[PDB]
């Protein structure tokens, strides 16, 4: 008969065993405790005890007991799977009762939800004079862009330097904590300020020189922030992306007199080229020897466990997540200047319309390439997510200038069918099975996607 | 009126200490009825 | 006791009263209520709108 081998793991060893695929776990649960008992006493660990009353079970990895009524079979236990023994506490007990309404009230939302703590409060106040100082860069951009006005800078300058001062002193004085995040939130909020402030010295009225000069000095205090911290990385990550992409149509905007199509299909290849570089570069940037923060998981591990022992697992783990988190970061930029150029050369009343539309379907096919192929869930939702911001960007391009109930109806149609479909492919299609060879003939047509940018970049560039 | 509901709120508080009381000595009379008497799928420990 | 039976006034503010300490142990996860900033500042409401109406009274004496 059917016999599964899985890898059971109990009292910190992990053991391969052959097992009945269906015989029903109460049969099996006892003799499998005396033989993980037996190899446990046989490598002079300390064996299994039964602490109190309760009962042995078999959990998957995940956590969930499996029903010992069952058999593996019928509970999906497959070959190659791994479970975790455990002796389960008991659970009962006497249920309480507070009679009284007002006093059974109070104590089941005491007992329940968590109260406002200091803790949060500071990442609160933080959290909101971030929110107010981009305020308030933004709103002096404004009014530079509005007015000739020098004065605006000095203001600019100031906040920035005082906020920037007050992050450094409370990153120095107060590291000793993961609430370091609002010296984090703080000095993210006030690269802004600097950026604007070095922007608004740029004499006449704005435009590219303010444009390239603000986002490259943006840029540039978002690298060094990756070597002199080395914390919240895949923010910078996005915002150096961001600044490397508008520094580039700002030089060839001013070393040239380059046309905003032009930049904008530049802009697209640079960004399905990077598409098809990012992991690569983000496992480059996996090595790069920045301080050496712990992020959530990391510290989560860590707190569990005390290129040989834990060094290499440290190492290991640290530089993976470091990877995950840039990848992560990459993926945002990439997908924010991909709709962003994508919206930029849609534009309905133009004689050459038709081309763009066609690049937009022939990035969101690509776009949705790297969304079934890249694992991490976040990094596949932001892939799905900017194909999908792509259509809606260009739709409300077309309409909302186009005074015409066509291209309204057309409009509104694709915009709430398309996302259903996209549901659909998922929803109805069970589990998502398809074949492997439907499914390198979906990465087939997706691939002949990209190939036709090529000379659709030739001639929109001329 | 005041002073009514002060004397409410009075009685209330120790209404609450008496039931706090109740809690704690039923909680000692779980824990060694549990003691004596095991759940059915518990006895597997079947030792000690 | 259903339906719409009599009451009396001790009752009315016997309910009043569970229903603020009820409100408190609702906003608050206490119930020791030897005092209360509830019925304070809704007093406090109370003199908002009795000044209110005394001035619109105070401006109706005019012709």
């Amino acid at each position: 008969p059917q016999a599964a081998v899985v890898a059971i793991m109990a009292a910190d060893v992990q053991i391969a065993v052959v097992l009945d695929a269906h015989a029903p776990i109460s049969v099996m649960i006892d003799p499998l405790l005396k033989v993980v008992n037996t190899r446990l006493r046989e490598l002079g660990v300390a064996p299994l005890e039964a602490k109190g009353r309760g009962r042995w079970m078999l959990c998957l990895v995940d956590g969930t007991p499996l029903r010992p009524n069952l058999s593996l079979t019928e509970q999906e236990v497959y070959d190659g799977d791994r479970l975790w023994l455990k002796f389960l506490e008991d659970t009962e007990h006497r249920s309480e009762v507070i009679e009284h309404i007002s006093t059974a009230v109070a104590t089941n939302l005491s007992k329940r939800f968590a109260p406002i703590d200091p803790v949060v409060a500071v990442q609160v106040g933080a959290t909101m004079v971030a929110v107010g100082v981009l305020l308030g860069s933004a709103l002096l951009g404004w009014w530079r862009w509005q007015h000739e006005s020098w004065l605006p800078a000095p203001f600019a300058a100031v906040i920035a330097v005082l906020v920037l001062t007050v992050a450094t002193m409370i990153l120095a004085r107060s590291k000793t904590v993961p609430d370091r995040r609002v010296g984090d939130i703080l000095l993210l909020s006030g690269l802004v300020p600097l950026a604007v402030a070095i922007a608004a010295t740029a004499p006449g009225p704005v435009g590219a020189p303010h444009a390239v000069l603000g986002f490259g000095v943006f840029g540039v205090a978002a690298m060094l922030v990756m070597r002199f911290t080395g914390r919240r990385l895949g923010v910078y990550t996005a915002l150096v992306t961001l600044c490397a992409a508008a520094t580039a149509a700002g030089l060839a905007r001013m070393v040239l007199l380059t046309s905003a199509v032009t930049l904008l299909t530049c802009v697209l290849l640079a960004c399905v080229l990077m598409y098809h570089g990012a992991p690569a570069l983000s496992r480059w940037l996996s090595g790069i020897r920045l301080p050496v923060f712990p992020s959530a998981t990391s510290r989560w591990v860590f707190e569990a466990r005390p290129l040989e022992g834990p060094a290499s697992v440290r190492d290991v783990l640290l530089r993976a997540e470091r990877a995950r988190s840039f990848l992560t970061g990459l993926l945002v930029g990439l997908g924010v200047l991909t709709v962003v150029c994508l919206a930029g050369l849609c534009d309905p009343h133009a004689g050459r319309r038709w081309l763009p539309l066609l690049l937009a379907a022939f990035t969101f096919g690509f776009l949705i390439l790297r969304g079934r192929s890249y694992v991490d869930r976040w990094q596949a939702i932001t892939l799905a997510a900017t194909a999908v911001l792509i259509i809606a960007a260009v739709a409300v391009r077309y309409v909302l200038v186009s005074g015409s109930p066509a291209v309204l109806s057309a409009g509104v149609a694709v915009l709430v069918l398309l996302p259903a479909a996209g549901l659909t492919a998922a929803a109805v299609v069970p589990n998502t099975i398809y074949s492997p060879l439907f499914r390198k003939i979906v990465e087939w047509i997706e691939y002949l996607c990209l190939m036709p940018i090529f000379p659709l970049a030739l001639w929109l560039m001329n | 009126r005041p002073k009514l509901d002060a004397m409410r709120a009075q009685f209330m508080l120790m209404l609450d200490m008496l039931r706090e009381t109740a809690q704690e000595s039923a909680d000692s009379m779980d824990a060694n009825y549990r003691w004596f008497h095991p759940a059915p799928t518990t006895l597997a420990a079947a030792v000690g | 006791g259903y339906g719409l039976g009599l009451s009396t006034r001790t009752q009315v503010t016997g309910y009043q009263f569970l229903a603020r300490r009820t409100a408190m142990a609702l906003t608050r996860w206490r119930v020791r209520m030897e005092v209360e900033p509830g019925r304070r500042q809704v007093l406090a409401v109370v003199a908002s709108v009795s000044a209110a109406g005394v001035i619109c009274l105070g401006a109706l004496l005019w012709s």
